[PDB]
C-alpha cells in the first residue's frame, strides 16, 4: 500500500525517465539476464545477447507498462489485468523473479538518475515495483 | 564464490575506488530507511525518526564503516566465504536472530548504492559480478541458521 | 489480489469458523510462539505460558481484526489503517513473522475444519492472510 | 537439525500414523493449488487447470509418494539432512533451478496437510517439531544454492 508521499516520490522519478523507457527497460532486462541467468528460462524464443534488437523492443513495452501503472497508481488491478493474466494465468512465472527485475530496475534507476535516486525515493519506488509485482502474480480474475 | 578472473579483477578495480569511509554508511541507511522494519535491531543508535534523520546519524555512518570492512575481507576471501564470516555468523544468528532475507537486502541495497555512486560504470557485467559476491556474503552469514 | 472466487470462499470459511474465530486466534498464536520462539520478542510483557488469558484475549483481538477485514475485504487499507500504524510505524514488525503468523492461522484451521478446509477454502485463505499481512506491514497512514 | 529427544519421540510417533501412499500427493497437490506459479514445474502431469483436476492428477499422487518417501528418509537421518538430501539438492537446485522459496512453501503446506489428518493431535508441541524437520529438509535441497 502507497502513501501519498509514495505516489509523489514515484511520479516525480518515473517521469524523469521519459523518452528513456526503452534504454532503461532493456538496461534492466539484460541485468537481471546476466546477475540472474536462471530468469532467461521464460525468454526462450528471444535473442538475448547485449544490444539484441529483441530486448530492446520489449523493454520499451515493460518502461511503458510501468509508465501505465504509475499513472493508475490507485487502481493497478484493473489498470494491469491483461498484464495479471499473461504473468500469472498464461507465464506462470515464479514470484522471485518480480524481486529480481525489480532490483534491476532500481539499479538501472540508481546508475541514470543519481541526484534523483535519495533514500525517500529508493524506498518509495520499491514498495511501488513491489505492489506491481503482486498485481502480476496474482489471479484475480 | 566463483567468479571469473575477468569478474574479479572489474569487482577489485571498482571496490578500489570505494569511500571506505562513506560508502558502508550509505548501504546501512538506506536498508534502515528502504526497509524500516530492520530499525527495531539499531535502536540503540537513537534518531531513526526521518530518512534525513537515518542518513545522517553519526552511529549509522560509524557502523556503516565496519560493515563495509566486512564486505571488504569478503572481496579479499571469494574463495572461502564461509570461514571468513564464521563468527559473524554467529552472531546475526545464534544472538541477534535477524532473519537470513534480511542478509539478501543488505546486499542488494550496496548495489544500488555502487551504482548509484558509480553511474555508467557500474555496468551489467560489472553487476554480475557483484552480485554473486554479496549473495556469497549473505550465504556465508546465514551459515550458522543451518 | 483477491478474484471474486476468493472473496467468496474467504467470507464462506470465516463464517464455518463462527464463533470459534477467537479460539482460533488465540491457537494460531500459540503455535506461533512456539514453532517460532524469536516471534516471542514482540511480546515481551506477555504472559506467553500454555493457555495463558493474556494470550487468550490477544487472540481474540486478532480474530476480531480478521473478521473486520473480511467484512471490508475491497476496502481493506481503510479499515485497517490504526492497525497498520501500529505494526509497520510502532512496532516495525518485520514482515517474515507475518508469514509465521498466517502460516500458524491455515495450521489451526486446517486441524480445526476437517469437512471444510478444501484446498479451494486453503488457496483463498492464504491470499486474504497475506492481503492482510500487506496492508499491516505497510506505512501509508 | 537439532530436535529434543522427545521432540524427536513426537515426530516418529505421528509420521508411523501418516499413510504413505496419499499424504505425499496432498502435499503436493495443494501446493500446486495455493501457489499455482509452481505448476509451471509439472507441464508433463497433464491437466491442472481446476483443484479437483490436481487433487485426482494421477501423475500428482504417484510423485507425491516419492516426495513423502524423502520426507521419510530425512526423518530416518534427522542428524544428517543435508547428505541425506544431496542427490535430491542437485537435481531441484542445479537441473531444476526451483527457487527454494518453494522447498519452504511446500514443507509447510505438508505441515498443514499433517494437522488435516490429524486435527487435534497435531498440537503445537508436534507442529513445532515438526516445523524443525520441514526448514532442515528445505535448507537441505537447498544446499547446493549455499
Ligand atoms: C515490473 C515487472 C514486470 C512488468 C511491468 C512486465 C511487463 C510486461 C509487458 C508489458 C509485457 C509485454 C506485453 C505484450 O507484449 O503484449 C511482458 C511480457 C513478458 N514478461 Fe513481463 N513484466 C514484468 C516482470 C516479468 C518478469 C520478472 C518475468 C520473468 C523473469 C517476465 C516475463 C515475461 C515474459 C516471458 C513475457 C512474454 C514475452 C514474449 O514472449 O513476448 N516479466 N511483461
Ligand atoms: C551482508 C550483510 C551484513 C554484513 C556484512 C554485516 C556485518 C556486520 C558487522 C561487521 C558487524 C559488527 C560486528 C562486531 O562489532 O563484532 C555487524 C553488527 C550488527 N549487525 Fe550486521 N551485517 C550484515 C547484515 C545485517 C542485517 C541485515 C542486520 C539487521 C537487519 C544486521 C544487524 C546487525 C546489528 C544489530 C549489529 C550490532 C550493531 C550494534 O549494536 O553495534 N546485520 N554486522
Ligand atoms: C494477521 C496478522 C495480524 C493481525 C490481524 C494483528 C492484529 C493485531 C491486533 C488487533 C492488535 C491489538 C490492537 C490494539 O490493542 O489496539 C495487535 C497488537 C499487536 N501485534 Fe498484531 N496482528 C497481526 C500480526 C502480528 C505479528 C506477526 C506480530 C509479531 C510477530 C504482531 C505483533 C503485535 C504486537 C507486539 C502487538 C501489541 C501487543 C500489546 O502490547 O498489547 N502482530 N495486533
Ligand atoms: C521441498 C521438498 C521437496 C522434496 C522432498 C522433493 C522431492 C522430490 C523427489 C523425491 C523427486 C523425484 C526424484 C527422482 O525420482 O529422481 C522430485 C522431483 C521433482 N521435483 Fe521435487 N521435491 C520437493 C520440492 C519441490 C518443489 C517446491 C518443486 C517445484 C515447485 C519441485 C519440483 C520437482 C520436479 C519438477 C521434479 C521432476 C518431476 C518430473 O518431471 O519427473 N520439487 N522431487
Ligand atoms: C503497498 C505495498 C508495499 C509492498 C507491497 C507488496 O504488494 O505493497
Ligand atoms: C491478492 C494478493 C495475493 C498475495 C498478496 C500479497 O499482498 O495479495
Amino acid at each position: 500500500v502507497l502513501s501519498p508521499a509514495d505516489k509523489t516520490n514515484v511520479k516525480a522519478a518515473w517521469g524523469k525517465v521519459g523518452a528513456h523507457a526503452g534504454e532503461y527497460g532493456a538496461e534492466a532486462l539484460e541485468r537481471m539476464f546476466l546477475s540472474f541467468p536462471t530468469t532467461k528460462t521464460y525468454f526462450p524464443h528471444f535473442d538475448l545477447s547485449h544490444g539484441s534488437a529483441q530486448v530492446k523492443g520489449h523493454g520499451k513495452k515493460v518502461a511503458d507498462a510501468l509508465t501505465n501503472a504509475v499513472a493508475h497508481v490507485d487502481d493497478m488491478p484493473n489498470a494491469l489485468s491483461a498484464l495479471s493474466d499473461l504473468h500469472a494465468h498464461k507465464l506462470r512465472v515464479d514470484p522471485v523473479n518480480f524481486k529480481l527485475l525489480s532490483h534491476c530496475l532500481l539499479v538501472t534507476l540508481a546508475a541514470h538518475l543519481p541526484a534523483e535516486f535519495t533514500p525517500a525515493v529508493h524506498a518509495s519506488l520499491d514498495k511501488f515495483l513491489a505492489s506491481v509485482s503482486t498485481v502480476l502474480t496474482s489471479k484475480y480474475r | 564464490v566463483h567468479l571469473t578472473p575477468e569478474e574479479k579483477s572489474a569487482v577489485t578495480a571498482l571496490w578500489g575506488k570505494v569511500n571506505v569511509d562513506e560508502v558502508g554508511g550509505e548501504a546501512l541507511g538506506r536498508l534502515l530507511v528502504v526497509y524500516p522494519w530492520t530499525q527495531r535491531f539499531f535502536e540503540s543508535f537513537g534518531d531513526l525518526s526521518t530518512p534525513d534523520a537515518v542518513m545522517g546519524n553519526p552511529k549509522v555512518k560509524a557502523h556503516g564503516k565496519k560493515v563495509l570492512g566486512a564486505f571488504s575481507d569478503g572481496l579479499a576471501h571469494l574463495d572461502n566465504l564461509k570461514g571468513t564470516f564464521a563468527t559473524l555468523s554467529e552472531l546475526h544468528c545464534d544472538k541477534l536472530h535477524v532473519d537470513p532475507e534480511n542478509f539478501r537486502l543488505l546486499g542488494n541495497v550496496l548495489v544500488c548504492v555502487l551504482a548509484h555512486h558509480f553511474g555508467k560504470e557500474f555496468t551489467p557485467p560489472v553487476q554480475a559480478a557483484y552480485q554473486k559476491v554479496v549473495a556469497g556474503v549473505a550465504n556465508a552469514l546465514a551459515h550458522k541458521y543451518h
